């Protein structure tokens, strides 16, 4: 149930790396087949834990190598497409999206720090289609301010992308309730 | 006016189809696809919403037996 | 077997006869079209709307010929039209081996309106639930004839049937004159079926078939949708 | 609304409508059945259910599939005394045919005579409208597949998705949507949007026992019946 | 009321009454059972005395069609034997005209459809019976067929009219037919009607058998005399 995903962990782990994603490829299938199912509860969220962290390894080999930029639209656009293969918006959207596509914007977060502006807009809208639904619905904010802050500091600070800012200020206050940070 | 209605949904494909519509339905169309929208957990609504709560609602079949005309 | 042998019409203690007066409303419920003669050659004009998406247009047909020179459209039921068009396309045929020449469209209209007078005395049946419009240029002269479930006929100038036919009759009034050609005929033919029609008038939404001296015929979607094009 | 005998004979009402061709259109949906019809882009489909519910009855005897001639077969709906009556009717018609005229009779032709027959029927006022309805297919030159359904009103036209039986809005409703993003449809995409439409409609999700599926194929143009065992790959095929 | 007087006018729910009127009158007749067994046809007959001047053997519920075609009825005696005339003669004209023995399926379509026939006038009236036909072949094994009064047909391992219906059918499912060499299908087949119109309905009854199959040669008769005596042999078990 879910030691059939934790025995494929340990038995891909070290294919990660040595094996192509390709076989990452042909595992979104079988743990997609565990996608379609959920039987139990918790089960399903410590899979996708670990077949979107796999996803993540991806962009440790990927987006550590030159391999970036068309296979960032490779995934999440399957990402998405697994928001629609067996269960609609990632099967459950309960308890592991959280541990999912936060976890893409904190690999993403440490490749903000690293990548230049050629490929890091196409990541930027890779992550803007997470607004209607999937990155700040449920518990991720804070992530997006950086990164629609990264915008005005490309050009450091013109007119327009100050005021690209406006279409995300007054509705996520709505978003998390929280008397700081988010004044 | 008063929705979120995503960038792109058309309304006038709504608007130009015939048949007994009255003024309190609209509100349950635009109501019950929010509804949808909650349900689908989804705070900005897409045309898929409106696509499934407009059939929801009006419910007639033709009424018609075509071979009168 | 065999039928009933009694007519199920009979007079009232008004004078009228009931079946038909009600299948009259028959016809006056059925889908609406017009026809108009003018100098050479007649038009007829239907509205055809399929009840959905899942339809094939080009399947079936309302502008049915019935020689090389002679159309006819209907504005009532379906399957009592067809049964009557097969009995007139014998007629031509058994007027044809006679007298080895194209039929004459009144002569045509005697017969089938003897048909249906006929049929709405004989025994055991109800009466048809139709009415027609035939079109032809005999000897030069087109013609536009129009019947009726009680089997008498006329010759219009123009009219409509249908629905709402006493406001296409207005609109033809103060519409058309003596003098027009035919595709000024199809030009306000259009027009009045646009006086009643749904809200999109497509190159299928109607059916448009034309008599002319070179003899009748019927249209294409592609010069329909250029008729329906660069109108309104 | 009524008078006379309207709601006896096939007459006219005073509203102008006439009652018992409209009585006999639910007659189908006494039937209990739903079936599901599709033209492909180079083949057709039909797919209905049967329900067998007794072990003592033979399984094989169910079949509302109708091979009317070696290119023409067809599916039943409504009553299956007056169906079985009116298939017999298209055999000696559709063999009339090639006696008369050395070649096969086209399909639009064929449900043509059958209106014409069923006309007859609501035409006077002395017979029983047959309470059953009527759908074909057909290869036909230059047109390739094309589907017709006749009603018991003599009314009938082409189609391109077809549903007929109780769940027949619902199902056409589905068909639509299915139509209107007007992709090309191949062989199994047809089996497989023809299925999943009385299987979504319906809800079922089938074991390969319980319906029956005809088909015919611009290749070859013979109308055959599918075996169990392929019926069987075209359901795994779907269930991803 | 006045919508369940002929047979050319439907319910205003879209029905006819008359035909479930004759249909009603099946379950007065007595008890029509008969199952297939692995190599031939076995029918039951009970048979009531009403008093004891008849004459044994008299007025039978159980006819002969063809060499091989056996019948049994149930329901309007005159009627059935009257179907039973033109039945024969149907399977006279098949021989008379193609050389050789109808099968079952071809005569239970003709005789379908000539019951259909009167389920569509004012002029006559529907049946009052129903009745079951099979017979062996060594070419098609054997088959069983049943006709309601509608007339409508199907194939059965198993089929059972009369007054207990379901409560005779609920048993003959307890068979294996698909492998017992009907030889104890006789004491099975009589078993199943000794259980049911007891002393309290009947007076007193009479055991009818019916016997076809490759063991009988193919041609149809009746049960010899001593068999069935082991059937009454096997009746008094029943009771513990």
């Amino acid at each position: 149930m879910a030691d059939g995903g934790s025995e494929r962990a340990d038995g891909r782990i070290v294919k990660m790396e040595v094996d192509y994603s390709a076989t990452v490829d042909q595992r979104l299938p079988e743990c997609a087949k565990l996608a379609k199912e959920g039987r139990l509860q918790e089960v399903i969220e410590t899979l996708l834990s670990l077949e979107k962290q796999t996803r993540t390894a991806s962009d440790m080999v990927s987006t550590s190598r030159i391999l970036v930029a068309v296979v960032k639209m490779c995934y999440e656009a399957k990402e998405w497409d697994l928001l629609n293969e067996n269960i609609m918006l990632l099967s459950k959207r309960r308890s592991q999206l959280k541990q999912a596509v936060a976890k893409m914007v904190q690999q993403c977060c440490t490749y903000v720090e690293e990548i230049t502006d050629l490929p890091i807009k196409l990541r930027l809208i890779d992550t803007l289609r997470m607004v209607t639904e999937g990155k700040i619905y449920v518990e991720i904010e804070r992530a997006r301010l950086t990164k629609t802050l990264a915008t005005i500091k490309e050009q450091n600070g013109d007119v327009k992308e100050a005021a690209s800012i406006l279409q995300e200020l007054q509705v996520e206050t709505y978003g998390s309730m929280e008397k700081k940070e988010r004044v | 006016s008063k929705m979120n209605l995503s960038e792109e949904v058309d309304l006038e494909d709504y608007v130009a189809r015939p048949d007994k519509i009255s003024g309190a339905d609209i509100n349950s169309i635009c109501q019950e696809s929010g509804m949808l929208a909650v349900r689908e957990n989804r705070y900005i609504v897409l045309a898929k919403d409106f696509e499934k709560a407009y059939k929801t609602v009006i419910k007639k079949d033709e009424q018609e037996h075509e071979f009168y005309k | 077997e065999r039928g009933y042998s009694f007519s199920l019409t009979t007079f009232s203690p008004s004078g009228k006869l009931v079946q038909i007066e009600y299948a009259l409303a028959a016809v006056a419920g059925g889908a609406p079209s017009v026809g108009i003669k003018a100098a050479n050659g007649v038009v007829l004009a239907t509205e055809k709307k399929q009840k959905s998406i899942l339809y094939d247009e080009r399947s079936v047909h309302k502008v049915e010929p019935i020689t090389k020179h002679i159309g006819l459209v209907y504005s009532g039921m379906g399957p009592d039209y067809r049964v009557l068009v097969h009995r007139a396309r014998k007629l031509a045929q058994q007027y044809y081996l006679v007298y080895q020449e194209p039929i004459p469209t009144a002569q045509l209209v005697q017969r089938v309106a003897s048909v249906m007078q006929e049929y709405t005395q004989s025994g055991g049946v109800r009466p048809f639930g139709v009415s027609l419009l035939i079109c032809g240029w005999n000897e030069g002269r087109p013609y536009l004839f129009q019947s009726d479930p009680s089997g008498a006929y006329f010759a219009w100038k123009a009219t409509a049937m249908g629905k709402n036919y006493v406001n296409g009759k207005t609109f033809l009034e103060k519409r058309y004159n003596e003098d027009l050609e035919l595709e000024d005929a199809i030009h306000t033919a259009i027009l009045t079926l646009k006086e009643s029609f749904e809200g999109q008038m497509t190159e299928d939404n109607i059916e448009v078939g034309i008599c002319n001296e070179a003899g009748f015929r019927r249209l294409t979607p592609t010069e329909v949708k250029d008729y329906l094009a660069a109108i309104a | 609304s009524s008078a006379g005998f309207d709601r006896h004979i096939t007459i006219f009402s005073p509203e102008g409508r006439l009652y018992q061709v409209e009585y006999a259109f639910k007659a189908i949906n006494q039937g209990g059945l739903t079936s599901v019809a599709v033209r492909g882009k180079d083949c057709a489909v039909i797919v209905t259910q049967k329900k067998v519910p007794d072990k003592l009855l033979d399984s094989s005897t169910v079949t509302h599939l109708f091979k009317i001639t070696e290119n023409i077969g067809c599916v039943m709906t409504g009553m299956t005394a007056d169906s079985r009556s009116q298939v017999q009717r298209a055999r000696y018609e559709a063999a009339n045919w090639k006696y008369k005229y050395g070649y096969e009779i086209p399909v639009d032709m064929l449900c043509k005579r059958i209106a014409d027959i069923s006309q007859v029927y609501t035409q006077n006022a002395e017979m029983r409208p047959l309470g059953c309805c009527m759908i074909l297919i057909g290869i036909d030159e230059e047109q390739g597949p094309q589907v017709y359904k006749c009603d018991p009103a003599g009314y009938y036209c082409g189609f391109k998705a077809t549903a007929a039986g109780v769940k027949q809005t619902e199902s056409t409703s589905f068909l639509e949507k299915k139509v209107k993003k007007k992709f090309d449809w191949t062989f199994e995409q047809t089996v497989e949007t023809a299925i999943t439409c009385l299987s979504t409609v319906l809800s079922i999700d089938f074991k390969p026992s319980e319906i029956e599926v005809g088909v015919v194929t611009v290749e070859n143009p013979k109308f055959r019946i599918l075996t169990e065992a392929e019926i069987d790959a075209h359901l795994v095929a779907l269930a991803e | 009321t006045g919508y369940d007087l002929s047979a050319s006018t439907f319910s205003p729910d879209g029905r006819v009454f008359q035909v479930e009127y004759a249909m009603k009158a099946v379950e007065n007749s007595s008890t029509a059972i008969g199952i297939r067994c692995k190599d031939g046809v076995v029918f039951g007959v009970e048979k009531l005395v009403l008093s004891k001047l008849y004459e044994e053997g008299s007025n039978k519920r159980l006819f002969n069609v063809d060499r091989h075609v056996g019948m049994a009825v149930a329901g309007l005696l005159a009627d059935a034997r009257s179907l039973a005339d033109i039945a024969r003669e149907e399977a006279s004209n098949f021989r008379s005209n193609f050389g050789y023995n109808i099968p079952l399926k071809h005569l239970a379509d003709r005789v379908a459809m000539y019951v259909h026939a009167y389920t569509l006038y004012s002029a006559v009236r529907p049946f009052g019976c129903s009745f079951m036909l099979g017979s062996y072949s060594v070419n098609d094994g054997a088959q069983l067929y049943m006709i309601d009064p509608s007339g409508v047909s199907y194939g059965y391992w198993g089929c059972a009219i009369g007054k207990a219906r379901q409560a005779a059918k609920t048993e003959i499912e307890k068979l294996q037919m698909k492998e017992m060499t009907c030889r104890d299908i006789v004491k099975e087949v009589a078993k199943i009607i000794y259980i049911v119109h007891d002393e309290v309905k009947d007076k007193a009854f009479e055991l009818e058998l019916s016997w076809v199959g490759e063991l009988t040669n193919g041609r149809h008769e009746i049960v010899p005399k001593d068999i069935r005596e082991e059937a009454e042999k096997y009746a008094k078990e029943s009771l513990k």
